[PDB]
């Protein structure tokens, strides 16, 4: 009941990727990953379906690209379990196709269990993640347990959702902000020549001040608030300014 | 401390069950009154373990094996038996998010106390090496328990649960660092 | 030129292929780069590994096959027309003479003359783990500067990682370290008329004139706000909190 | 017969460039090649075989491992055509190819023509003979040198490499006149006899 997916962002971000252009269909593909033991869901890797014209659709899943990429990715040493299903559902917290289900339903029959992975693609892009798996029958449950003996199981059903990496590319993830030394200083000493905008700036900076202050005398135009704000920014560049002498 | 073991008794293992996890429920249940008094039928259960140590996949059996594997160091709790480590060390080992578990836990209610920094090792080990949530989780609990007042000492295996990726060391730690701290305040931990 | 877009999908998955193919220093796990480069800055859409044979006991033995890339553009270009091949990536952190081989084999399947991507599995040194090179010929081969893009869907699970000035300083030794070990290297090398070619540059220092002075000048009125920066602070908060206060504290009625 | 992966080693070569019988050299290779592996996908489908270039300045593959036509395909593109020994090294590459040789319990084969003076030293001919032995290799030549290349490297590598013969190594080293390369090893167990092991 309780369950643990599990993500390399890579296979994520690949998703996401490939789901960022997803709109408006669904991207499907496989999902790679394993079981082990109970709750553990893990996805090493993911890929596209190749584009079905038709749209998403339970035929338009080829086993052949799989098995094309898989035996190139068994080439790679890229090997897997198919864990299910991951679609780009723009705008859609909602839940994703009965068929959708039967598309994983009669999929996750290949599987001990699988996932249908929602993502929405559009909403995804708060920079939070929006993202979701169903697989909705149950053993009991973490054992949920009566409306699959009692039969008619319906509902949006989620699985939860996790993911792990590393801090191996997490470093070189923080590394994306010769290089700096060319690219900051040195690279934005590109500062004096303005220097006379630089004064007008603040010059102008000057003006709205009085103005904003006058009204202290709700609704606004606040006196208060640019005042500072107004100036305030200039001043890191406006100290930087100096430093590379 | 006489009719527990009778109040299981139809329950026991032995006496069969409905489920098997009602069977396994006894095993744990069992040491809930014995707990430190039970080390016989505790180490005769683990016997029942060890037996099915080994071995023995079933989850009904994982469970009989799991619930055993709870109420083992459950009794056998702040007594020093490296059985009770060992034959869980391979039912931890033979990596049943069910019954793994339950070794990461009495293993280290065992050796519940300064325990030994070789179990940490292996426990710390089967962490970072073995492959779970749960059973690398519990680890760092039983990491938590063999710490235990030891302070100072664990503070290494505490630095490195704390300068662990993953919660679970971290989050043992706290605990390691509360067996080991706990009552008195450390103000720096 | 055509310096690159640099896709960190890519950049991860490639580590991924170095961590799967289990490659140690002695190899390099290579493979395809995707991405559409026709601009002045190609774009890296995405990478894979190209299942590969790399050994340097004898540099030019080494096994690649392109029935891969063969395989892989048709699902990839059934994926996604952007795909088309602009290029290759290897591990790296460093070249070999098997490279240009490698290189040119792709030239084959690229549309300008292709791009290699050296990458640091180790990701040790500095910004990028990473080179890419592109061949042009006396071979010549270079490495023009390349970057992340966004790829927010990806800096949004970026965003659940991490969790103004100095750095930029930071490189302040970098260069200057090798550098001139680089020549004592070089002169201890070989013990070229490049290193003199940077040479005249170094007197581009010692150059300060009043022009200099004239900074402060500008740094003067640079300095006018401080005041007005805070002097707003200077004013407001603790006169209305108080008056707040004064309002709340004598509040208090009943 | 066999299931074992193959590499074509050609050198488009001193030899190759020059017509050893019709149309030329090189282009002997060619049919010839197509009839044996014909036959080598006769022999079984599924059975793959590597092509290189041993030719010119540049050893690397030609046609990569495949079964079928791909190769036929591949081959069908010339080479440079008074080139150069890679052999040691175009070997020691299809080795490794043969390393990477697809969906194994294929063995390894090799079969490699002759275009090129052979300029190599016995000791890493050996050590190939060696290594394709340690890797178990199937290794048969066409050769046609000046002289013949033979008396040389060829003959004790065939012999080195084998321990048992077609688990490691049969030879043919191709005679001139009205020789059809495919015609004359149609007698050689290069191909047909027995086809592997």
């Amino acid at each position: 009941t309780k369950e643990t997916v599990y993500i390399s962002s890579i296979a994520l971000l690949k998703m996401l990727k490939h789901g960022r252009a997803g709109v408006p269909m669904e991207v499907m593909g496989l999902m790679l990953g394993e079981f082990v033991d109970d709750y553990t869901v893990n996805v090493v890797d993911v890929f596209a379906m190749p584009q079905s014209g038709t749209g998403v659709s339970v035929e338009a899943v080829d086993d052949v690209f799989q098995a094309k990429m898989m035996d190139m990715l068994k080439q790679t040493g890229r090997d897997q379990m198919v864990v299910g299903w991951y679609h780009s559902h723009p705008g859609f917290g909602c839940w994703l196709s009965s068929v959708d289900v039967n598309t994983q339903k009669s999929f996750e029959q290949l599987n001990s269990r699988a996932v249908a992975v929602v993502v929405d693609p559009i909403q995804s892009v708060k920079g939070k993640v929006v993202i979701d798996a169903f697989r909705l029958i149950d053993t009991g449950a973490l054992i949920n347990i009566q409306a699959l003996i009692h039969g008619l199981n319906r509902h949006y059903y989620s699985l939860n959702i996790d993911y792990h990496k590393t801090a191996k590319e997490t470093k070189m993830l923080m590394n994306l902000h010769y290089e700096e030394k060319e690219e900051s200083n040195l690279a934005a000493t590109k500062s004096m020549v303005k220097i006379a905008e630089q004064y007008s700036k603040r010059i102008e900076e000057e003006k709205e001040l009085t103005e904003e202050e006058l009204k202290t005398r709700v609704g606004r135009q606040d006196p208060k608030k640019h005042l500072s704000e107004t100036a305030d920014e200039t001043l890191e560049n406006n100290i930087v300014s100096v430093l590379t002498a | 401390l006489l009719e527990g073991k009778k109040v299981m008794a139809p329950y026991l293992p032995g006496s069969r069950a409905s489920s098997r996890f009602i069977k396994g429920g006894s095993l744990y249940g069992l040491g809930l009154i014995y707990a430190g008094f039970g080390r016989d039928t505790t180490d005769y259960l683990k016997n029942i373990i060890v037996e099915n140590s080994g071995t023995s996949g079933d989850e009904d059996v994982d469970v009989l094996l799991h619930g055993a594997s709870l109420g083992i160091g459950l009794a056998a709790m702040g007594s020093a038996n490296i059985e009770v480590y060992e034959a869980l060390k391979e039912v931890l080992y033979n990596d049943s998010a069910t019954s793994g578990e339950a070794a990461a836990l009495g293993m280290g209610l065992c050796m519940l106390g300064t325990g030994k920094p070789e179990a940490i090792h292996d426990m710390f080990t089967y962490s970072q090496e073995t492959q779970h949530g749960n059973i690398t989780r519990g680890l760092a609990v039983g990491l938590a328990l063999i710490n235990y007042g030891r302070q100072e000492l664990a503070d290494d295996l505490i630095t490195k649960m704390l300068a662990s990726d993953e919660s679970l060391l971290r989050y043992g730690g706290a605990f390691t660092i509360a067996l080991a701290y706990a009552g008195t305040g450390n103000n720096s931990a | 030129h055509e310096k690159v877009t640099i896709a960190p999908l890519v950049l991860l998955s490639a580590l991924d292929h170095y961590e799967r193919t289990q490659t140690k220093e002695n190899k390099r796990c290579v493979g395809v780069i995707l991405g559409d480069a026709n601009s002045s800055t190609i774009r890296v859409t995405n990478s894979f590994a190209l299942p590969f044979e790399e050994d340097e006991k004898n540099s030019d033995v080494w096994f690649l096959d392109h029935n891969y890339i063969e395989n892989m553009n048709e699902m990839c270009k059934k994926i996604n027309a952007k795909e088309k091949l602009i290029g290759w990536y290897h591990s790296g952190p460093k070249l070999r003479a098997s490279d240009l081989k490698i290189n040119e084999l792709f030239k084959k399947y690229t549309q300008n003359n292709p791009l290699l991507l050296i990458v640091d599995v180790k990701q040790q040194g500095v910004g990028l783990p990473t080179d890419a090179y592109v061949a042009i010929e006396e071979k010549t081969f270079l490495h023009l500067p390349c970057t992340i893009e966004a790829e927010e869907a990806e800096e949004i699970g970026v965003e659940h990682l991490l969790r103004i000035r100095l750095t930029n300083q930071l490189k302040s030794l970098k260069g200057l370290q090798s550098k001139l070990k680089d020549v004592v290297e070089y002169l201890d090398k070989v013990i070229h008329t490049i290193l003199g070619k940077l040479q005249d540059v170094f007197n581009l220092n010692n150059l300060q004139k009043a022009l200099t002075v004239k900074t402060n000048d500008e740094l003067m009125v640079i300095y006018i706000s401080n005041l007005v920066r805070s002097i707003i602070a200077f004013d407001d908060l603790i006169e209305n909190k108080i008056q707040n206060k004064k309002i709340q504290e004598q509040r208090v009625k009943d | 017969m066999v299931l074992e992966a193959t590499v074509l080693v050609i050198d488009n070569s001193e030899y190759s460039r020059n017509g050893d019988f019709p149309r030329t050299r090189f282009e002997a290779q060619i049919d010839s090649v197509e009839f044996i592996f014909q036959a080598k996908r006769n022999s079984n489908p599924e059975n793959t075989v590597g092509l290189i270039s041993g030719a010119g300045a540049n050893p690397r593959v030609l046609s990569t491992f495949t079964a079928e036509f791909g190769k036929i395909l591949a081959g069908l593109h010339d080479t440079q055509i008074e080139g150069k020994l890679h052999m040691a090294t175009a070997l020691q590459i299809a080795q490794l190819t043969l390393k990477h040789r697809q969906n194994k319990v294929q063995h390894q084969r090799i079969v490699a023509f002759v275009c090129s003076p052979i300029s190599d030293s016995r000791d890493e001919l050996i050590r190939l003979a060696k290594t394709l032995k340690k890797n178990n290799v199937a290794v048969d030549i066409i050769n046609f040198g000046e002289i013949e290349q033979n008396t040389e490297l060829l003959d004790e590598f065939i012999a080195a490499v084998n321990n048992p013969q077609e688990e490691t190594s049969h030879l043919l080293t191709v005679t001139p006149g009205p020789r059809l390369l495919y015609e004359n090893i149609a007698s050689s167990p290069i191909i047909l006899e027995e086809g592997s092991s």
